[PDB]
RNA sequence: AAAGAGAGUUUGAUCCUGGCUCAGGACGAACGCUGGCGGCGUGCCUAAUACAUGCAAGUCGAACGAACGGAAGUUAGUGGCGGACGGGUGAGUAACACGUGGGCAACCUGCCUGUAAGUUGGGGAUAACUCCGGGAAACCGGGGCUAAUACCGAAUGAUAGAGUGUGGCGCAUGCCACGCUCUUGAAAGAUGGUUUCGGCUAUCGCUUACAGAUGGGCCCGCGGUGCAUUAGCUAGUUGGUAGGGUAAUGGCCUACCAAGGCAACGAUGCAUAGCCGACCUGAGAGGGUGAUCGGCCACACUGGGACUGAGACACGGCCCAGACUCCUACGGGAGGCAGCAGUAGGGAAUCUUCCGCAAUGGACGAAAGUCUGACGGAGCAACGCCGCGUGUAUGAAGAAGGUUUUCGGAUCGUAAAGUACUGUUGUUAGAGAAGAACAAGGAUAAGAGUAACUGCUUGUCCCUUGACGGUAUCUAACCAGAAAGCCACGGCUAACUACGUGCCAGCAGCCGCGGUAAUACGUAGGUGGCAAGCGUUGUCCGGAUUUAUUGGGCGUAAAGCGCGCGCAGGCGGUCUUUUAAGUCUGAUGUGAAAGCCCCCGGCUUAACCGGGGAGGGUCAUUGGAAACUG
């Protein structure tokens, strides 16, 4: 983080297009399944992109109208 | 017109015939939708007091945030609660006009007023959600004066309420005195409308 | 130097003065001794309520009118009163 | 008067205890998808980080020595007033800083208002100007000349000082009034009327004294935060005697003398924080906060100091030291946006290098007038609240086409399409407000003052001034035409069917769904909540009686010290008399304005804005009652 603490974040959406040096937001809310993992990636607000053809619920994920 | 809507399904989902009837019986009187000939289903307490707010919505035809306010400043007044509702809503300038007989339906009367078509005591109004007091005058000011569609609509007027005086020669409408509960609607339980806002 | 002097208040381009008596040092609307009366301008005929004892009190203290505020009370009608009671 | 909603989850099933989660409201919010308008407000919460470039504080020729003009009429410097107001920020500060209530017989106060005495007589200069000298530049020296409401003596004048007489007094120190003796302390002219020229006089000023008003200074009772895994702290510290200093009391300071002062009713220390009116939530009691508006405080690159002044230890003043940036001819010089805009940086995150002094209020002036990034307006951003536009009415056992069907049908759907109608909004063109009171200038009238004017005060007429802006607002016509998205549909919780996938992809606040018939994953059709929005995240209150005063408990669920003796503290049998600290009650003063609430009125309604009222205190002075505690 910007702040300078070492975080797990989690992407949610099928597919995305994160590699290592990668500039991405995160924001709150933990997932219960995983151990350790606290918070999650928004979808569409920085170098990660929006999740691809998806029709319902768009909003999330950052897709934009087709 | 705030909901455009068909104005037709409303009154088969709520079960209530707006408009006097036929929207909801003769016609298919059960639910809208691909579920509606089949498929029935009990009611919670959620559903009961939800449903009563929807039908008073509907019925006036208003939108939700000012549902919310004219409830807070009818509650302000003296006496019961859910009957000061229908009477403070009872004196829109959009339920007059319907009263009076110058439009067919609500969203008639609605676009009647929204198009400057009417005046109260002798001065242009073009807001529905204008209370009319007591005593106050309300016409036309000629300009539409002789218009197809007001004096068609003059005919087909079945009665007119006793708290409201109009002759149709000088289109001069105003309201006798402040209506009562017993002679509005009949069919809503204002009892579950204030419950519905109280949780 | 105190001083009696008008008071904006309102909404945007519907302007609306309280006469008040403050110093000359205090901001327009902060600090003020006391509240006298009302103006408004807007009306055509333009109205004005004006206690007519406390000011007659304040001007033998060393209080003087503003330009606007002289006029007020010269078409009140205390100025004369004012007058009278100096060399009475 | 007001007056309180629950649900899921431990088990094969149950009842209790108990935690976790959810349904509501609010942001100076951010992010995601989408996006028509108008009114009213709001917009660097982080780096009190560093700052290009413009503008934010001047004014007076009616206080004193110049350039255009045949010497008429307008424009630098000395001098006065103002720069201590207005505007910004929240770093520090746990204390008389603030809130509330008092005291000052212990204090000061320019301008403003009223009253009383006068505004008399001289002297020596020096800026500007003119030469010389030094230096890159900032700017510094020397010689000569001149004026003032500049500066310094002099006459006269103290309720200023000393020594007293009397009275009337108060709260201990002491106060008020009058009288006597002695000694000190003041000043300025300018602009006009008259006369004569003596002189007089009007206005603005000048000096002293006393009142009022205004603004401040000092002291005190009470009130509002975490840690005892922080127990001692202090030495000008505590008190006294004499003096110094201040507007004023005081260890405020100094010499001497004594050893005191504070603390378990929490000193000291560490951490955090500007305080309040108020804001959000709550049935209430309370809990959290202190952005915008108003009052007080502290700060002005970081430390220290003082000058001038009525007022400063001074945001756009000075001196020294430090860090940083810049100009140097290497000798030396110049700076401070936490003012309005704007730039870089930090950040998930916040606007124009705009128009005016027309209105209000400021500084100067006698007045026009000058200055005013205060303030009025405009610009950008769905950031919030409020209003209403994306069309109305009639119209099929029911158009086509989707979507399903035990293939008959059902649903989208009166919604289409058709006929009839409207112009809020749009486009075009015409009319066009309020906000303006003024000031000054001109005639009068009446007054106080006059030997008389000029002039001063009040009254009535004439004339004059708009950034917004041709803005708001009307009427004339044409167009259904340019204007609907967002989230959910197993339960909590309103709303269900097909197809694809097959413990994979994936969903999720909790219970938990997915392992070739998924109402829970993905897409369609349909539906449900809202709507110019809708969802997610972060923070606070509620539900939470889950710190229980209102309003919980300790046999077995967490929870009675292993037991005693006892200092401080808490509580205490019966009756009578008295007192009045607690208790109850009346009056007076105060608890600002704005805000919540109640009653009216204006904006075409609302939001919003005015007028009146109410509430709000373990508050101060004073008068009562005596049952209860003392
Ligand atoms: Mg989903
Ligand atoms: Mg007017
Ligand atoms: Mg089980
Ligand atoms: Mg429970
Ligand atoms: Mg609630
Ligand atoms: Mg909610
Ligand atoms: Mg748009
Ligand atoms: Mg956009
Ligand atoms: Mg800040
Ligand atoms: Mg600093
Ligand atoms: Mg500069
Ligand atoms: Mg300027
Ligand atoms: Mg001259
Ligand atoms: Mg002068
Ligand atoms: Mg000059
Ligand atoms: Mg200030
Ligand atoms: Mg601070
Ligand atoms: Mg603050
Ligand atoms: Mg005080
Ligand atoms: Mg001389
Ligand atoms: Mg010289
Ligand atoms: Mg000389
Ligand atoms: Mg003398
Ligand atoms: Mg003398
Ligand atoms: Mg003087
Ligand atoms: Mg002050
Ligand atoms: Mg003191
Ligand atoms: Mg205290
Ligand atoms: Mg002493
Ligand atoms: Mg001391
Ligand atoms: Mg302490
Ligand atoms: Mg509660
Ligand atoms: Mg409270
Ligand atoms: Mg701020
Ligand atoms: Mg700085
Ligand atoms: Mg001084
Ligand atoms: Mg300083
Ligand atoms: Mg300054
Ligand atoms: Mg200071
Ligand atoms: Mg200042
Ligand atoms: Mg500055
Ligand atoms: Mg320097
Ligand atoms: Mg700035
Ligand atoms: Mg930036
Ligand atoms: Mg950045
Ligand atoms: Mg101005
Ligand atoms: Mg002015
Ligand atoms: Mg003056
Ligand atoms: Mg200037
Ligand atoms: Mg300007
Ligand atoms: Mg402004
Ligand atoms: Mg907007
Ligand atoms: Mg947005
Ligand atoms: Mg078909
Ligand atoms: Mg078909
Ligand atoms: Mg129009
Ligand atoms: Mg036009
Ligand atoms: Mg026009
Ligand atoms: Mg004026
Ligand atoms: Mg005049
Ligand atoms: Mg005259
Ligand atoms: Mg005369
Ligand atoms: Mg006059
Ligand atoms: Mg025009
Ligand atoms: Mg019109
Ligand atoms: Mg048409
Ligand atoms: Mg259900
Ligand atoms: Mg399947
Ligand atoms: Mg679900
Ligand atoms: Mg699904
Ligand atoms: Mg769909
Ligand atoms: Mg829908
Ligand atoms: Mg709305
Ligand atoms: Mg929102
Ligand atoms: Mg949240
Ligand atoms: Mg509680
Ligand atoms: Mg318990
Ligand atoms: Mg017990
Ligand atoms: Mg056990
Ligand atoms: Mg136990
Ligand atoms: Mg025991
Ligand atoms: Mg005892
Ligand atoms: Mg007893
Ligand atoms: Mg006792
Ligand atoms: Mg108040
Ligand atoms: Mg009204
Ligand atoms: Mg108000
Ligand atoms: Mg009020
Ligand atoms: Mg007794
Ligand atoms: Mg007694």
């Amino acid at each position: 983080l910007s702040n300078g603490i070492e975080v797990t974040a989690y992407i949610p959406g099928i597919g995305h297009n994160l590699q290592e040096h990668s500039v991405v937001l995160i924001r709150g809310g933990r997932v219960k399944d995983l151990p350790g993992v606290r918070y999650h990636i928004v979808r569409g607000a920085l170098d990660t992109a929006g999740v691809e053809n998806r029709g319902q619920s768009r909003s999330k994920y950052g897709t934009k109208k087709p | 017109a705030r909901y455009t809507g068909p104005s037709w399904k409303v009154s088969r989902r709520l079960g209530i015939s707006l408009s006097g009837t036929g929207k909801e019986l003769e016609r298919r009187p059960y639910a809208p939708g691909q579920h509606g000939p089949t498929q029935r289903k009990k009611i919670s307490e959620y559903g009961l007091q939800q449903a009563e707010k929807q039908k008073l919505r509907h019925m006036y035809g208003l939108t939700e945030r000012q549902f919310k306010n004219t409830f807070n400043k009818a509650g302000k007044l003296q006496g019961k609660h859910g009957e000061n509702f229908m009477i403070l809503l009872e004196q829109r300038l959009d339920n007059i006009v319907y009263r009076l007989g110058l439009a067919r339906t609500r969203r008639a009367a609605r676009q009647l007023v929204n198009h400057g078509h009417i005046t109260v005591d002798g001065k242009r109004v073009d807001i529905p959600s204008y209370q009319v007091s007591v005593g106050q005058v309300i016409s036309v000011r000629e300009k539409s004066a002789k218009n197809s569609a007001i004096a068609e609509s003059l005919e087909v007027s079945s009665f007119v309420p006793e708290y409201v005086t109009f002759d149709a020669e000088t289109l001069t409408g105003s309201l006798n005195r402040l209506p009562e509960r017993s002679e509005l609607a009949a069919e809503i339980n204002e009892a579950f409308i204030v419950e519905f806002y109280s949780r | 130097a105190v001083k009696i002097r008008l008071k904006r208040m309102g909404s945007k381009k519907k302007p609306f003065y309280r006469i008040v008596v403050a110093d000359s040092r205090f901001p327009r609307d902060g600090r003020s001794i006391e509240t006298i009366g009302t103006y408004n301008p807007l009306l055509d005929p333009v109205e004005v309520k004006i206690d007519e004892e406390a000011t007659l009190k304040w001007m033998h203290n060393g209080a003087k009118p503003s330009d606007t505020v002289r006029n007020l009370l010269s078409r009140e009608g205390i100025m004369e009163k004012f007058h009278n009671q100096k060399l009475g």
